RNA sequence: CGCGACCUCAGAUCAGACGUGGCGACCCGCUGAAUUUAAGCAUAUUAGUCAGCGGAGGAAAAGAAACUAACCAGGAUUCCCUCAGUAACGGCGAGUGAACAGGGAAGAGCCCAGCGCCGAAUCCCCGCCCCGCGGCGGGGCGCGGGAAAUGUGGCGUACGGAAGACCCACUCCCCGGCGCGGGGGCCCAAGUCCUUCUGAUCGAGGCCCAGCCCGUGGACGGUGUGAGGCCGGUAGCGGCCCCCGGCGCGCCGGGCCCGGGUCUUCCCGGAGUCGGGUUGCUUGGGAAUGCAGCCCAAAGCGGGUGGUAAACUCCAUCUAAGGCUAAAUACCGGCACGAGACCGAUAGUCAACAAGUACCGUAAGGGAAAGUUGAAAAGAACUUUGAAGAGAGAGUUCAAGAGGGCGUGAAACCGUUAAGAGGUAAACGGGUGGGGUCCGCGCAGUCCGCCCGGAGGAUUCAACCCGGCGGCGCGGUCCGGCCGUGCCGGCGGGGCGGAUCCCCGCUCUCGGCGGGGGACCGCCCCCCGGCCGGCGACCGGCCGCCGCCGGGCGCAUUUCCACCGC
RNA sequence: ACACGUGCGCGAGUCGGGGGCUACGAAAGCCGCCGUGGCGCAAUGAAGGUGAAGGCCGGCCGGCCGAGGUGGGAUCCCGAGGCAGUCCGCCGAGGGCGCACCACCGGCCCGUCUCGCCCGCCGCGCCGGGGAGGUGGAGCACGAGCGCACGUGUUAGGACCC
RNA sequence: CGGUCGUCCGACCUGGGUAUAGGGGCGAAAGACUAAUCGAACCAUCUAGUAGCUGGUUCCCUCCAAAGUUUCCCUCAGGA
RNA sequence: GGGACGCUACGCCGCGACGAGUAGGAGGGCCGCUGCGGUGAGCCUUGAAGCCUAGGGCGCGGGCCCGGGUGGAGCCGCCGCAGGUGCAGAUCUUGGUGGUAGUAGCAAAUAUUCAAACGAGAACUUUGAAGGCCGAAGUGGAGAAGGGUUCCAUGUGAACA
RNA sequence: ACCUACUAUCCAGCGAAACCACAGCCAAGGGAACGGGCUUGGCGGAAUCAGCGGGGAAAGAAGACCCUGUUGAGCUUGACU
RNA sequence: CGACUCUUAGCGGUGGAUCACUCGGCUCGUGCGUCGAUGAAGAACGCAGCUAGCUGCGAGAAUUAAUGUGAAUUGCAGGUUGAUCAUCGACACUUCGAACGCACUUGCGGCCCCGGGUUCCUCCCGGGGCUACGCCUGUCUGAGCGUCGCU
């Protein structure tokens, strides 16, 4: 809000007494506005209160290592088939999850050529599931330049750039991302992670050189590797009935004793 | 998307624009496709319309297969004038109902030393995204 | 009115601060602006480094610092003395002279003397005339290899 | 005195030009408080702050050390990080509060006076010629006038410079002319295709084998609700047409004979200025950091600085009292833009609208309220009462229950209809009862499984054969692949790294130095080979078993459907 | 701005926040030979400065053991026993290594006070230092911080509003 | 506003022009007048001046639950 | 040597004990508002938001879902994010409306009456007559300051008198 | 005590304002120490008109009389600077 | 059942609350970064067929010219060799205002040059160009018992 709001009128309190309530009140005038009371958060017009200011902390910081985290996190969920049906990615027809394409798709030059790859791919019922998610948003957004949303379609990785991002763009959904530079807020939309991923053939082995494996380093950045993980059967089911605790265990008590 | 960082996308400033729009604009905004039969004959997809223009209304509670000709143009309405496109008023007079050019299309056209200079115009780089795009 | 532990505070908001508050958004365009103007003056002078004239080997005053070495204002005139380079001369072919600097120590006026020596060497000077090429300008087939150096010309490296 | 120079000082509607004022967001030079804090208050703090004055510019200012430092030294100014809430100042209280160095953005240096050399070698105006002439520009001619010896121009500025002798070296730089991408304007893809709703579709379904068509164009806006294909537009290193100087070539009018190294001889610096005393203001600057008034008032192996006043002595570092200079930097004014996790007519600028308007005060100044018919006025023709305002019919519209301050029309309040009630003001909590209101769509009250009966109707069961699929397997260990967040081996190879140990070049053939080997060690990858594990974060084939599905038979005491007993 | 608590990543390290390189995107990614610099890793004294275990053996030197102890200490280890006769596991009187943490006694670093014996060099003293016993320190004694976010509380700011 | 009153040839009344402007003017003197404002006029700004002093401080449920007492403060309506 | 349910493990189940509350503190909200990133092949002119409601209900409660009417164009559920996020008061601000109340009141300066004209409408308009007042320091006739079309003719009884 | 004029009264027309927690019958008791509301009693009947000043601790203005504030102003001086 | 009064509901009055809309604000960022004596900013007064305000303009007065564009403007009448819009480089721009002949009454001038008026003869009238301050170079006319020089 502007710094001059409420505070370009000239104004004085009537003081105690003449039955008024104290407030500052605009001096004299043969009009309406004439000990109308103009400042205070309480009267019509004047400033309000708190006034928000610019320096406000709008921005925030993460670490390098939270920040390359989350992307590793972000790429890991993105091959199980059981999270990114749950970011409600229509693939079911999708033959392999890890989805890698040859590197013959960055010389497409036209948008039909993608559309018939998405029909080829059967991953064209996640973009057939945008058309059915387009429609003018609820609220204040319409005339604030949101008139329209719709969902996210799947992601495109994509190792060079060759025609393949002006194939590609004008298909509503899809988002093209380069793999030297990755992007979370693209890769887990809403903070909710297993977005559907296509990956070139070059993209998807360009993956051990920008974090490498647990034995050896990442090529591209200066001194990162994957970081360990803090347990490493996480079916606990299999743990659970496994011989090797069984034997040291006590009897189930599962009589219900009532009173 | 649009790529042009000079090209506004905001809604207020468009409308703005187009309601403020000056005349020489106006007319520019009053386009409406050519009939079906012009289209390969001319090789234009639409076209500004002017005074005396035959014309089929396509929507709206007017819309048929009749031929009618443009009455005139009114450009601080938004609004054209068709020559059978008119309803009844109270006292017995007539009154022309407005339809826009959006919901117009013209079979035969007004031909002139100006009108006809834009049609080899429209239809050359009509031509070149066929050689340049082939 | 202080709690019970605490620090004692001298918070320096006594004046009018709020009319004096410098915000940092132009720094996203800052950035892009400085860019720009870099890669427009790199195109002026195409043949000639982006990085600009070069720099002499510096030892620190300041003995925190006496260890260190940097890239220093110029080279001194003892210095060009010794490399038989005229000071007037210099500053055309991309050495950065000033008069201001001494020489006290033997091993810095000898090191950019040896640093001046390797710049002569690496340096391709174009004739005035293509027509004409002089006696102290490079080779024909230098002229075909003459490209720009990015980052800093002979980087001073500890 | 006449006559004639020169110095001071006047007059011009003299010839030719210049300044005034406005804006003032950012900048520079002055002046400059009190609210407030210190729980009072007087020094302090607010604060070099608000207000007042002057002056510019597109940036201003500053700026190339009379610098920082004491290190092995850096090296113009400006801005960011850090120094640092530190040194330091402070009724040492509240509080105030820098600078060096380092890393970055940017980076460009220079010109006078004086010292001297050149015959004033210099400059302005007026007239003429030639050529461009919206910046009168250059060159040539002036016994044309004037300025200038009370000092112009060239060389020349502390990094040294000037003159002479000896070597080396190219002689070609620059003004006024001409001809050989940015801004603006006009255009460029594809459905109004079939059915169905609506007042209107941009709503719903479909357009198979091109699941309509275009898409480098599915941003936005308008069109009678929701549109990539109706239109303007958008994308495109797309097309076409003009203006601008440019970059380089060529011709001529042109100035243009230039410097560097060695030796010798010379020369060279800014005065009521520095500095000191005192006073006042200021600063973190504390026995004055800086600025200013008065007084004293300099020197040349000199002067200034070296954060405690002074004396002596070594050093370290610059050359003040003259000047110019872009970039990084700031920008609540102006021009033109783009955008928003912002606000939505008591919000957001005071002002979304004939808003600094109506209005008020003599004046300085104060300063509002106020958006929405309908898609289209299609804005109610005509009849009738009344003088008319106002009605009653009729008509438009999808809707007048949208009828001119008209979308949606809440509450306070009022009018009217229906019901109930009414001498302890009204109202309330708990418990009932009565009356209304609509609802249960209740008005003959549950079905679901298992078994029996008999009536029926099937293409029908179990068991076999064939094909496909799936699961499991301890196949006690079948065979083969793949991996290791496993190990070992290597007449192994690579790529690296290492603070493990011959060659190329340079400042004094051997001693020193930087770089490149090679070897060794360590890591990773690959060729493998030998174990271990796995394929349940990750596997295939054969074999066995099981299950399911599909097709043949099997054909009715099997199996499956339909009906009732109360 | 600070204090505490909690969550996350790294860890004796941690961090680009300032600067460079690659519609949404003013985003995001990359650069540590861009870690300069901030905090921590060492404290103490006004300052000059100084600056963090010892014992044994043999003759001030040469070898060895080499990071304090006591009590309480969650957890872990053994098995007298007991669930004709072995293995698994059970529990078990009693006996130990003892995590963190608490109390105490010691040890080491800096300043101060007192008392001595001495040695020694590049310039033999008004020199340089060691030792023993008290005392003061926000110290050491096998690390724990850094960066971000959240909440509470105290402040300077207009500071919950008039 | 009414009745009743003082003066009504001189220190009389009055129009217009003009001069004195705020810690100032002016005052046959009442702290009177200075544009209905005077023991310091009006407008704008500092300023959203400060207040240990009044008033107010916006949804539900669950759990726990007070103190007006020590010492110090130019401390007694307040703080530590 | 061929067989019921279960287990959103932040879930489910069983035992006992207890339940006050000002200032104040903490926790849980599938309580409520606004906007953003995801998500519901979400709702929607065969009717969105908003508003009214003598209906059916749910939750202790904040509140919420259906039924009916009006309305005509947007809106919501869940996971996170963010705030200018919840009113009964502040002699609160703006705006609107009540009782008082058809009440106080339309009482300073002697006074109006008759007839005619006009008009739909006459106590107030016009004309005639009568009775009065201002009584030349006027309720008369003209100026200055000030006002600025108020001056004159015609017409109107929309707003004011 | 009587008379006159204009009101006040009623009617034709036009028509507000102050004030308003809810509103208004009392005796005694208690209570925050003088109640319209609470307790015990006395009791209580629509809608109103003209007066009337006992009550509503009536309306007018965050008491100016008194005190506090580490709140001020006009003035004085042998207060401090 | 009455009149009056209380509660609830329907409908109708007052009122514009809520919702949905927005050619408007607010914030941030980018490019450029330009006033005037050749008369700035500002102010006054006039200009349309019917125009009160707003907007535009200046006696050429809701605009002249030129270019681009291409069949209108419109509330009502009127009239392609270029209507209307945009661009704007030519032309023009009443009176105050740094405001400029003196003053601010809009009153008084002075100099020069033209046309009626003369037949330059003084007038009168109308029109055109000048007449503010300070200051720079240069020119002209000057002043001085200031310093002199020649008769």
């Amino acid at each position: 809000v502007s710094e001059l709001a409420g505070h370009q009128t000239s104004a004085e309190s009537w003081g105690t007494g003449r039955a008024v309530a104290r407030i500052p009140r605009v001096r004299g005038g043969g009009t309406h506005r004439s000990g109308q009371g103009a400042f205070g958060n309480m009267c019509r017009g004047g400033r309000m209160f708190a006034p928000t200011k610019t320096w406000r902390r709008w921005h925030r910081r993460v670490n390098t290592t939270q920040k390359r985290y989350a992307i590793c996190s972000a790429l890991a969920a993105s091959a199980l088939p059981a999270l990114v049906m749950s970011k409600g990615h229509r693939i079911e027809e999708v033959p392999e999850l890890p989805l890698v394409v040859e590197d013959k798709v960055e010389g497409y030059k036209k948008t039909k050529e993608a559309v018939l790859l998405l029909k080829k791919l059967k991953a064209w019922n996640d973009i057939k599931k945008v058309y059915a998610s387009q429609r003018m948003r609820a609220g204040k957004g319409k005339m604030r330049n949101r008139r329209r949303i719709q969902r996210r379609g799947p992601c495109v990785i994509y190792n060079e750039d060759n025609g393949i991002v002006k194939a590609f763009r004008n298909i509503p959904g899809i988002t093209l991302l380069n793999v030297t530079k990755l992007n979370i807020l693209k890769l887990a939309p809403g903070g909710h992670v297993g977005r559907f991923c296509i990956w070139t053939e070059s993209a998807f082995r360009k993956l051990d050189d920008l974090y490498g494996t647990w034995r050896k380093a990442a090529s591209l950045k200066s001194n990162y590797n994957l970081p360990m993980h803090k347990m490493l059967n996480t079916d606990l089911s299999r743990i659970l009935k496994s011989p090797e605790i069984q034997r040291a265990l006590r009897a189930p008590r599962k009589k219900i004793h009532r009173r | 998307m649009k790529f042009n960082p000079f090209v506004t996308s905001d809604r207020s400033k468009n409308r703005k624009r187009h309601f403020n729009a000056p005349s020489h604009i106006r007319r520019k905004i009053m386009s409406s496709p050519l009939s079906k039969e012009l289209r390969q004959k001319y090789n234009v997809r639409s076209m500004p319309i002017r005074k005396d223009d035959e014309v089929q209304v396509v929507r709206g509670h007017y819309k048929g297969q009749q031929i009618g000709k443009v009455v005139q143009v009114y450009r601080k309405k938004y609004v054209i004038y068709i020559e059978r496109v008119q309803r009844e008023k109270a006292n017995g007079t007539t009154v022309h109902v407005g339809i826009h050019p959006s919901k117009v299309v013209i079979t035969r056209l007004k031909l002139d030393k100006d009108r006809k200079k834009i049609l080899e115009r429209k239809a050359k780089s009509r031509q070149v995204g066929k050689e340049k795009g082939k | 009115a202080p709690s019970r532990n605490g620090m004692i505070l001298k918070p320096h908001f006594h004046k009018d601060w709020q009319r004096r508050v410098a915000t940092w958004f132009n720094q996203p365009a800052r950035k892009i602006r400085r860019r720009k103007a870099r890669q427009a003056r790199a195109r002026r002078i195409a043949p000639r480094p982006a990085a600009g004239p070069i720099r002499p080997i510096v030892r620190c005053p300041t003995v925190r610092y006496h260890t260190k070495v940097r890239a220093g204002r110029g080279f001194s005139l003892e210095e060009l003395r010794v490399a038989g380079i005229h000071k007037k001369v210099a500053r055309t072919i991309g050495i950065s002279v000033d008069p201001r600097r001494r020489n006290k120590s033997t091993e810095s006026l000898q090191a950019n003397v040896q640093r001046l020596k390797e710049y002569r060497s690496k340096l391709v000077l174009f004739p005035r005339k293509p027509s004409a090429p002089k006696k102290g300008d490079s080779s024909a087939e230098e002229l075909k290899l003459a490209t720009q150096l990015t980052g800093p010309v002979m980087p001073i490296r500890n």
